[PDB]
């Protein structure tokens, strides 16, 4: 099997490649590995490189992913931008094909940003409205929110954009206290927050 | 059959390549006050020539206020057959179940190291019945220390990890639900395991009035089933005929008692026979506030004396123990802090002389504090001194103040503070920061003013350790109340190879020479300050030997022409192997070229070798070939035959990654 | 007895993407050679996929989901491709439930799959490749 080396990958601003490792532990497999990396919205973007985008791995064998920059400085330097890196390992083999894509998160991190990355997720407020919940995230970080409990029931995960908002449903009979966990830089869910509404 | 956990079968152990070796480290001393100076060279050179390993030690002192002095040479080999090894020479012994002694002879004793980090130290077979298939899954404290499934018939599962004291490993078979509580001394041994330490040659010792007679120290610890552990020796000599027997046992839950009878037959240099004995108790136990108590009990007979006490010279030269009570206790109170009690007491045979030495301490991690209190009772009645020292050593590191994403070099700064009261009116407080300073982490600032309350001199330090490419150095200055000292000390590492002489830092027994030609200032990944050569070869300090190693260069530090085509490599090195990771290094223009062959993108799968440079790539998508170390002229060969002629303008070169459209013939 | 110093160790950790692994080896679903009304299925062939080394957190709110190349004749099934013509791949999940392709990742340590073949009719050999895709949240 092919696993990456981590689960999302933070881009600094102004660094010119950051890596990601490609592993293989099967030692009678032959796995071509295709990579590329698309924009937030699920579209493919020549705006980041990853170089080599086509290579054999043979055996035991984990090589490093090179994602060259190619934006020209056009992203904004106030907030955080996502990007979705994509790995295919296809298996150098009437029979099905079958073809595993890892795609993982790829924040580009501006350098300079007032909030440090720790204190970043209490900053997240609530806003409780009928039969939904809205999620304000002041800080310019993506806050990834998960286990969220409204209550004694659980809603889905979600990915609040920074300076901005997101919505999920809301049962009518929820708790009114709201609880969530959000995970940080190296893929650890943060110690249980309380939620503060607004 | 099954193979243990994280087996290396012996096919794959690298002996090393025929490289010599050469370890310096210099070290200076300018104490003024009339100002001498000091210098002590130290040399450590080597020849690894087929799988033998030589060495040599030599060491130049110097006096302002020159003599080369010889010390060791050994011819260290790894026979793998018998997982043994053989230190022809000089050397040492183990010293496990009697005493270490330095000799220069052969000596053949198994190795350790060669065996599997799993089955190492003691962890009791588990057997039983499995009937039909089943999943067998040992839970020790709610964990899944072992989760495999078992074929029909009898099952034996001897891989499990060392996991020391803990607890009771509770097998769960799918379901006769059976407890294998466990405890551990060093001195036992899992189920078939056997060591052995057959050793001959001469006495060797510091001393000068020592004589140096013939030995023979044969040792052997024969694992058991049922958690016993036979363990003997005998340390024959010419004049000094010892026969160690002794026998440890896993009683489970109260604990692991280890005991071993020593008779020795010395004759002292007044040629005097003295027959003695030894008998020796080690006791084990633990989780009862899990108070890991450890007993240790030596008691001996008039008459038992050492090897290092009948080896003295004759009568014109110029009071043997008798009990050893060794007390242990180690409780935790909560989740940070954890209380020790050490314990020693003696007896001396004709006199009251007791040499107690009581140790306590209370050591916390409050947040990022790490404050340790300790006190000592170093009691002596030859000196009938109490000598008791309350110490009290506080840790505050800067990141405990400072933000997480802040670029300030006083990140990585660490306070401190060491109180020491000795109860007699003597104060000694040192309070200093400590903390790396150069961009890789290299240097290594140590400023740490002090002073001392009686003289009330003020104590000044600040060493600068920099652990560079090619050697480490290091100016420390240290001042006093009337002492100057100005330190400066050299070191690093020679390793002439096969390809050339590349230097490095100072080597740590194996070694792993990399090899990247072409690629000039690369960090390898994991080190800190180790660069390539402008060669391209660098040095590894060390790597861990009869395992799988993991050697990588950091792609960022990579110029803006070498491209890499596998950046990791592993290597499986032998004890004192200098073992070559090779890399290939891809110099030249990256290149994105969008192929293109009858006004159809070429199919996905192809393969695009060029001629002029030897580089390769197969065609991603839409003809988006990726090619490194091409020049800026030269044509492809599209194989899935067709050649695709492409021209590049001299600014390509600056580019990091020029994209281009060339079609294929 | 001499006191020494304080010694600090340095390091991070961080988490891994679970590793895949089908339990029929090489990613290979062999379905062997080749109905009354179109939409019948064949006989089940199952497959395992075991999403391994990674701890329960990560490999709890990974996002599953199906790509692959649809047929002409039926959009949401998976298209063969001396071949058969007429004819598709289908994906149904362990409760009996057809799995749609080209959908929107949806939330499912090891995952069973079948194949089974739906007539959108002539024999021959079909090969159809399928793209299972896992975004980590």
């Amino acid at each position: 099997g092919v696993a990456l080396g981590a689960t999302r990958v933070i881009y600094p601003a102004g660094q010119k490649q950051e890596q990601l490792a490609v592993t293989n532990n099967d030692e009678n497999s032959t796995y071509l590995i295709q990579s590329w990396v698309e924009n937030a919205d699920g579209v493919k973007d020549g705006r980041f490189i990853v170089t080599p985008p086509l290579f054999a791995m043979k055996g035991k064998k984990e090589n490093t992913l090179r994602i060259l920059d190619a934006t020209n400085n056009q992203l904004p330097q106030d907030r955080e931008s996502l990007f979705w890196m994509n790995v295919k390992a296809i298996p150098s083999m009437n029979t099905l094909q079958l073809a595993i894509i890892s795609r993982i998160k790829l924040y580009y991190r501006p350098a300079k940003l007032a909030l440090p990355p720790d204190q970043a997720a209490e900053k997240l407020r609530f806003r409780r409205s009928a039969n939904s919940l809205t999620l304000i995230n002041p800080t310019p970080y993506y806050l990834t929110v998960t286990e969220l409990n409204a209550g004694t029931r659980v809603l889905e995960n979600a990915l609040v954009p920074p300076m901005g908002e997101s919505t999920v449903k809301l049962p009518s009979d929820a708790g009114s206290n709201i609880t969530y966990r959000t995970i940080n830089d190296y893929g650890a869910l943060t110690p249980k927050m309380t939620g503060v509404m607004e | 059959s099954n193979r243990a956990r994280g087996y290396i079968p012996p096919e794959l152990w690298d002996p090393g390549i025929n490289a010599g070796l050469l370890n310096y480290n210099f070290s200076g001393n300018s104490v003024q006050n009339g100002n001498s100076h000091y210098a002590y060279l130290n040399l450590q050179s080597g020849l690894n020539i087929g799988a033998w390993r030589l060495r040599d030690n030599t060491t130049w002192s110097y006096n302002s206020s020159n003599k080369w002095q010889h010390i060791n040479t050994w011819l260290e080999r790894d026979i793998i057959p018998l997982r043994s090894r053989l230190t022809l020479g000089d050397g040492y012994t183990q010293g496990d179940i009697f005493d270490g002694i330095n000799f220069r002879g052969a000596q053949l004793a198994s190795d350790d190291n060669m065996l599997p980090d799993s089955q190492r130290g003691f962890a009791p077979v588990i057997h039983g019945i499995a009937r039909g298939t089943a999943q067998v899954t040992i839970k020790q404290n709610g964990y899944d220390i072992y989760n495999s499934t078992v074929p029909p018939g009898p099952f034996t599962i001897n891989d499990i990890y060392a996991a020391g004291n803990s607890g009771d490993l509770q097998v769960t078979i799918k379901t006769q639900i059976f407890t294998v509580p466990y405890s551990s001394v060093p001195l036992l041994q899992r189920e078939g395991h056997t060591r052995y330490s057959i050793t001959a040659g001469e006495y060797r010792s510091g001393n000068a009035q020592q004589e140096k007679p013939r030995f023979f120290q044969s040792t052997l610890l024969h694992g058991l089933p049922a958690g016993w552990t036979i363990y003997g020796g005998t340390q024959l000599a010419d004049r000094y005929r010892a026969f160690n027997f002794g026998i440890g046992k896993n009683m489970g839950a109260l604990g692991a008692l280890s005991v071993d009878m020593t008779q020795a037959n010395s004759t002292l240099p007044d040629d005097s026979q003295h027959d003695g004995q030894s008998v020796r108790f080690l006791y084990n136990k633990s989780l009862n506030g899990t108070n890991i108590q450890l007993v240790g009990y030596r008691y001996s007979t008039s008459g038992y004396f050492n090897f290092a006490d009948t080896t003295y010279s004759r009568m014109n030269g110029y009071y043997n123990k008798r009990g050893k009570l060794q007390l242990t206790v180690t409780q935790q109170l909560g989740r940070t802090s954890t209380l020790y009690l050490s314990g020693s007491h003696q007896t001396y045979w004709g006199t009251s002389n007791v040499d107690e030495q009581f140790q306590a301490g209370l050591n916390t991690a409050f947040e990022d504090i790490n404050w340790t209190l300790s006190y000592s009772l170093t009691k002596n009645a030859w000196q009938k001194g109490r000598d008791q020292m309350l110490a009290l050593n506080v840790n505050i590191p800067f990141s405990h103040w400072l933000r997480s994403d802040s670029k300030s070099q006083w990140r990585h700064a660490s306070a401190s503070y060491s109180m020491s009261h000795d109860l007699n009116g003597r104060m000694t407080n040192l309070a200093g920061v400590y903390g790396t300073l150069l961009e890789d982490n290299n240097l290594s600032y140590s400023v740490q003013t002090g002073y001392a309350g009686g003289n009330s001199g003020s104590t000044g330090y600040a060493t600068l350790n920099y652990r560079g490419g090619y050697g480490n150095a290091n100016i420390g200055y240290s001042h006093s109340d009337d002492i100057k000292q100005l330190y400066y000390g050299v070191s690093g590492g020679v390793l002439a190879h096969a390809n050339g002489v590349t230097l490095g830092q100072p080597l740590n027994d194996t070694v792993v020479l990399v090899k990247a030609p072409g690629a000039k200032d690369a960090k390898v990944e994991n080190q800190t300050g180790v660069r390539t050569d402008w060669r391209g070869y660098a040095v590894l300090p060390y790597a861990t030997e009869y395992r799988e190693n993991r050697v990588a260069l950091d792609t960022n530090t990579l110029a803006d022409n070498v491209d890499l085509d596998n950046a990791v490599a592993n290597v499986v090195p032998t004890r004192g192997a200098i073992v070559r990771a090779e890399f290939k290094a891809r110099v030249g223009i990256k290149l994105l070229m969008t192929l293109t062959h009858n006004n159809k993108p070429l199919p996905f799968g192809a393969m695009v070798t060029s001629e002029s440079s030897q580089s390769s790539g197969i065609v991603a998508d839409n003809g988006q070939v990726y090619l490194s170390g091409m020049p800026l002229a030269g044509k492809v060969q599209v194989k899935w035959h067709c050649v695709a002629n492409y021209q590049l303008p001299p600014e390509s070169q600056q580019q990091l990654l020029t994209q281009l459209s060339a079609e294929c013939r | 007895t001499l006191p020494g110093g304080n010694m600090q160790f340095q390091g991070v950790i961080i988490a891994e993407t679970c590793r895949i692994e089908a339990g029929d080896k090489q990613m290979t679903v062999n379905m062997g050679q080749i109905f009354h009304a179109v939409g019948e299925d064949s006989a089940p062939v199952p497959f395992v996929i075991h999403l391994r080394e990674c701890s329960t957190v990560v490999s709890e709110r990974v996002g599953v989901a199906f790509h692959g190349v649809a047929d002409g004749k039926n959009p949401d099934v998976l298209s063969v491709g001396g071949i058969a013509t007429n004819i598709g791949v289908a994906l149904f999940d362990d409760e009996g439930n057809l799995v749609p392709i080209n959908r929107p990742p949806a939330n499912w340590t090891s995952l069973h799959f079948i194949a089974k073949y739906r007539a959108t009719v002539t024999g021959g050999i079909a090969n159809a490749q399928a793209w299972f895709s896992l975004t980590y949240q």
